[PDB]
């Protein structure tokens, strides 16, 4: 009736996916044994959306995952639910990553992505029907950007009438193993802006900025970082995986949120900023704990309350609270802003109060929405590009395999078009 | 076929020289990079047409 | 995680067998063949104890190449502290060597021995498919030196496609040297083997002299001390591949992390927390002084002022062995507050790397038990003067046309020396044109 | 003249003769190395002389 | 299985009498004249009691025709230490000795007894119907040498048909012998004994000399200790037809899985888990180091690097005495890793053959109570270095032209030596060039041989 | 005849290029000179070595 | 013009004796040494007759 696949990638996308399904099975508890731990027996359809049929009421994901560094996945296979996966995900080798964008983009990945497309093709039809693709994809490594871009391309020529869910980690000046990542960014979203349906500007140095400064956490590690981002995107996709009365479907989300179908970079924030470490243990009521919904300095993107131009919002609650206070809070935060009074955006009243039982909390407060601060994120990406490229530095690492300069030139033409269009929107 | 192979090289020379190398930005250096890689692939096709045809 | 190393020159074979003896002593690879930690004879190949190959019935050998035209060096190696488990079938040597020059070993008398060692390289290249570059040991005038390398790098870059490699160039020291024409072979080696390279770093014997007589207060300038120190340094370098830890990245990752340009190609290996029986007794080890004592002039392989030395990169290597906790504490205790003079229009992201599973320290040497490693592989654009001084001496000795007659009748011409001067002048003036900070 | 230029580079391509495969495998490897030297130099100069005309 | 045993030359007759008396002490043939176990005269009539059958006088005598024109070896097989246990009247002496000259045997000095050996093989070939081939004890140049084996093989291939011609072509050590001319007959071996044969083996003498001088430490560097160890290897190979039972891995599938090709004709042998008489003091009986020292040069007859010789076949053989379930118990010991370089078009697994009945131990030598064995016999391309050594010796001798006028005025020809060189080159290139993985024929554009 | 015409035609087909720029391409230009003169001499000696 | 000069250099080729199997192992090394010395001088004369006649 409604099925979503499980394709992952990268060396960081795979581990954030491991944490993702760990924390979204935290409220499900689906055992890997076969004792049939039912979360809710009326939710056979809403376990079948993600955990698909393999036996009699044994529901497992469409578990296929690929990378050339097997140590990370062999480490995360010994997790809480790290063994409830089909013996078909193990499609890989030992060629190495090396933070090489060309080998994931052009040379090494072209001999291995055929097996991945074959297994997703032979796994897609083994259900009622196909509805959605999803991917936890990263840019911190080298291979992941290239093979994710080529996989999105191949699913464009192979499955055009299907949505794909593309998580995308933005580069970071604060945590970085190698620094070539401006080149890993300027020719990754060069075609991703016209290849996929919806994307995410989950940042990394704004994310570390809110992890360090505005939370005062003594854990600058990938552990609590993955905990926070997995909780945030779990609160995001809880709406899509639990359709109570609202939280419209896949193309329906693309219908009401995407004008000018390149401007599909919505920024997922989260209100209470609960974190393993310093914790606040009161029942989160609506107004004074959903007051962290509108503040632009409290999300996974570098923004500004006055230097910001929103044109869509979304809020999917989880507690059994009322909606009058939600509506008056929305009225205040939507009538307060002078720059928000533009000729566009007549109606974005989509807000959910669905009774979904959470993992450690009892409610939630999620933000999903576009802005023009993604333009200044791409502006600092562009200034890193000018720091790295204006003397053609470090291009000998990558030009030997299959690349040249004119792909970068058309990428910069697309960046100039994006900057010009978003500046036109800012002064419209 | 030898006179064919010399008169075509003559027509790769003749009909299209490099366009006027003056464009109103630094993008004319970019299109001169296009044309030097274009002469690189003319090198390519000219070593095809003598070695994979008469060799 | 597999690589086979070649070594040419007398000092090249010396540092090679010293470093391989240190490897076999610190992995437990005994002269009994097997390692007693498990039940595999000869050696092993699991993840990082991977310097072997299944030659016999599980028999594993420390795969390396030892080449020199002078024949007694392999005999005095083979009667050393690691006696009989070197290979009885690939120790290929000549009869009469080039005897301290360049031209004869390269062009004339080595031309019938290049193909023999090339066939040996092909026979060892029919073996296990692990390949992450090379490790070539050579000098400028030690044994054959430049004569083999100046031909075999071209042969590797033409015959073996465009495969990556790495080489070791022993930068000489005129206070303990044995020749006078070292500017000529140095300038020739530097225009030949560096333009056909993928990675390299130069180690100065005069730097070892400085850190021994001026920083450790020992009174013995012998090549055994140099061999032990090179064994320690190259063992610390290779310990990323040799032992797996938190950031156990490959040498391919290092060479695809370091080099910015074909001309901008060389690092400044910064490792001088100098130690012996004197400077290891009852001291205390901390992550402040060993890291604060890096940028100073009397810690460097090649001499540079700290303010005048501009770091295009500041890569670092740690032997770790206790925690990554104190390393990620020193990333703020030392590394975060670094507003030191840098290069313009380039990223200022400091890199650290920790590799666990301790390599055992040298037995029977001089240094006592030590823990930390500060092998900070930076780079310096102001090493143009470190070869411009040799170009100045080569100008003051080359206008007199000295030692030209030994380098005329072996194939070359005066245009070759003019081209070598042109190449080093091009490298230097390219550094003061765009390497040193410009607009 | 283009006629004489490409006919003469064709004529020196005829000075790239068929080999003498007599010998062992090592002699054939030395012949192979001489072949790689001559092919490398001669196609590099073919593309260079084509670029000196146009490409 | 009643194959005709031919033994010519000094080494052939020497190891023939030695190995057949080893069968006598193995099958219980006492110097009385008959066994005390089975009372059938001469020999038995079991499946394994089949080498000894009724041909002579009703007494089932041991079956081996002993011919050599050197008369002293026929004398010391007639007047050695056993006088009646062999054929009582069928050993015919030779009248004039070849005296270390091979080329006299094929053309001049051995032609008078070719009719007699044809009569003997017609006598011993119209016998019982079991005949899987010939147990040829080949030699090069000691007595007659390759002469009688050569003429027997050529007239047996053009007159008797297409029977198998199992050879023990000894390639002896020049240190212990006295001849120098031996490369000439060892390279005429390819012309006159290799093409018209059908299956062959190899026995050697250099490795036994190497272990007797250095490793086994026996002060006997002569043909006697070589006979003492080659008797063990001949008993080991004949134990397939000699020890019948549940695991009688006999010659039938052995001849199938040895040789793949016409000129892959030459196998290899690696039997050396030996324990000496000075090691015969209740030492370690090992099933681990005999598996761990297989590809080391100690077991190898010719010092060759396994790192360069690819294998198109591998025939494993562990003959013990302890348990038939120890077959499985030793399958699960060391066979799991075995990452050995192979041709890309050959199988990988290892055959298993055991003889769990314990044998009778040979006394008065340099061997303990040997019960278990390892032998990794196969056809390897790593004998290309040994044949290149032999061809280097022959090229140096042909540049020196030693004994050329000795070896041309009797029936040979310089063009015959050229054709022998081409036959040796064919046996080379089926192991040097064709024998290595020839994958470079698929397709690529670099300037290769299209 | 045609051989020496070919050799001198290739000699005049190697002109000295103009000196201009910030001395990057000049070293490649010197390399092109020395190499291409070397193989034109090689073609000369091969042609006059067959004859 | 230099078609007799290439016959002169082919006479320098014709000044080559055989490498003398009837030659002591010290002596045909001397033949090889005077060979390489004389073609060093011949290469100097060859670049002389290449550079000088081009003007």
């Amino acid at each position: 009736m409604r099925e979503i696949v499980h394709i992952q990638a990268g060396q960081c996308g795979n581990q954030i996916g491991a944490k993702f399904w760990e924390v979204i099975s935290d409220e499900h508890g689906i055992d890997p044994t076969g004792s049939y731990h039912g979360d809710s027996d009326l939710q056979l359809e809403r376990i079948n959306v993600y955990y698909n049929e393999a036996a009699g009421n044994k529901y497992v994901p469409r578990a296929i995952l690929v990378d050339l560094e097997p140590g990370t996945m062999d480490s995360v296979r010994s997790g809480p639910f790290g063994q409830i996966f089909r013996p078909d995900n193990f499609v890989f080798g030992q060629s190495g990553a090396g933070n090489n964008w060309a080998k994931g983009h052009y040379t090494e990945g072209a001999e291995l992505v055929d097996s991945v497309l074959d297994v997703v093709r032979k796994e897609s039809e083994s259900c009622d029907c196909l509805q959605g693709f999803q991917l936890t994809h990263s840019l911190g490594g080298g291979t992941g950007s290239g093979m994710g871009t080529l996989l999105i391309s191949k699913i464009r020529e192979e499955y055009p009438d299907r949505i794909m869910n593309t998580f995308s980690v933005v580069p970071s000046p604060k945590v970085s193993d190698t620094v070539v990542e401006p080149y890993n960014a300027t020719l990754s979203v060069h075609q991703l802006v016209e290849n996929t349906d919806e994307t995410y500007c989950i940042d990394n140095e704004a994310l570390y900025d809110i992890c360090f400064r505005t939370l005062k956490l003594t854990t600058p590690t990938y552990g609590d970082l993955n905990h926070l981002v997995s909780a945030t995107m779990s609160g995001v996709t809880t709406c899509l995986r639990f359709p109570g009365q609202l939280n419209a479907d896949l193309r329906k989300l693309a219908v009401n949120m995407v004008p000018f179908p390149r401007l599909h970079f919505f920024m997922p924030g989260f209100a209470p900023l609960t974190s393993r470490g310093s914790q606040q243990y009161r029942a989160l009521t609506v107004p004074e704990l959903t007051q962290q919904m509108f503040d632009a300095k409290n999300m996974m993107a570098a923004c500004d309350p006055r230097h910001g131009r929103y044109l869509t919002v979304a809020a999917v609650f989880r507690g059994r609270m009322s909606m009058k206070e939600v509506d008056e809070q929305m009225l205040n935060v939507q009538n307060k802003n002078s720059s928000y009074f533009v000729e566009w955006i007549p109606n974005n009243v989509k807000t959910a109060v669905c009774d979904i039982p959470p993992r450690g909390l009892k409610m939630s407060a999620t933000f999903i929405g576009n802005s023009t601060a993604i333009q200044e994120l791409f502006k600092r990406i562009s200034e890193q590009f000018t720091a790295m490229f204006r003397r053609k530095a470090f291009l000998h690492w990558y030009t030997g395999e299959g690349m040249d300069e004119m792909e970068f030139t058309e990428a910069e033409s697309n960046m100039n078009d994006l900057v010009s269009e978003y500046q036109q929107y800012q002064d419209a | 076929d030898l006179l064919k192979a010399v008169r075509l090289i003559k027509f790769l020379y003749q009909s299209n020289p490099p366009p006027n190398p003056e464009g109103t930005r630094q993008a004319r250096r970019n299109r001169r990079r296009r044309w030097r890689e274009r002469q690189r692939q003319i090198h390519s096709i000219s070593e095809r047409i003598l070695s994979t045809y008469l060799g | 995680r597999e690589c086979i190393s070649i070594h040419v020159g007398q000092a090249g074979v010396q540092i090679g067998n010293a470093c391989w003896e240190l490897y076999c002593l610190e992995h437990g690879i005994q002269p009994d063949g097997q390692m007693p930690s498990d039940k595999t004879i000869g050696g092993g190949d699991d993840s990082f104890n991977t310097f072997f190959s299944e030659t016999g019935a599980g028999k594993h050998v420390p795969r390396a190449v030892f080449v020199d035209l002078e024949p007694t060096v392999i005999d005095e190696v083979r009667t050393g502290t690691y006696r009989q488990l070197f290979h009885p079938e690939q120790l290929i040597t000549g009869k009469e060597d080039a005897a301290n020059n360049y031209a004869r070993g390269h062009y004339t008398i080595g031309k019938e021995i290049i193909d023999l060692v090339l066939d040996r390289i092909r026979k060892l290249a029919d073996q296990c498919t692990g390949l992450q570059g090379f490790s070539v040991f050579h000098s400028f005038g030690g044994g054959t030196g430049s004569g083999f390398t100046s031909l075999l790098m071209e042969r590797l870059s033409v015959d073996y496609g465009k495969k990556s490699k790495l080489e070791f160039s022993i930068y000489p020291a005129p206070q303990v040297s044995t020749a006078v024409v070292e500017p000529y072979n140095s300038i020739l080696t530097t225009h030949t083997t560096l333009e056909h390279s993928d990675c390299a770093f130069m180690v100065d014997n005069e730097a070892i002299y400085d850190i021994c007589r001026r920083n450790l207060d020992i009174e013995r300038p012998t090549y055994t001390n140099l061999n032990r120190l090179i064994g320690q340094i190259v063992s610390s370098i290779t310990a990323s591949l040799r032992f797996d830890g938190a950031l156990n990245v490959d040498l391919t990752e290092f060479q695809t992390n370091l080099v910015p340009y074909p001309r901008a190609h060389f690092p400044l290996a910064t490792y001088a927390p100098v130690i012996s029986a004197e400077k290891a007794y009852h001291e205390q080890l901390s992550v402040a002084e060993i890291t604060n004592a890096c940028f100073e002039p009397a810690n460097q392989m090649v001499k540079c002022d700290p303010r005048h030395g501009k770091y295009m990169a500041c890569c670092l290597l740690y032997r770790g062995d206790v925690v990554p906790k104190d390393v990620n504490a020193a990333i703020a205790t030392i590394k975060t507050k670094r507003t030191i003079q840098f290069v313009d229009w380039c990223p200022t992201g400091f890199k650290v790397g920790i590799n666990y599973e301790p390599p055992t320290v040298v037995p029977g040497g001089d240094l006592a038990k030590v823990q930390r490693a500060v092998c900070m592989l930076s780079n310096t654009t102001a090493i143009a003067e470190a070869w411009a001084r040799l170009d100045h001496k080569f100008d003051l000795m080359y206008a007199k046309r000295a030692f030209v007659h030994w380098y005329v009748g072996e194939g070359m011409e005066e245009g070759e020396f003019s081209e070598a001067r042109e190449d080093m002048a091009a490298l230097e003036k390219d550094y003061e044109e765009v390497g040193v900070d410009s607009v």
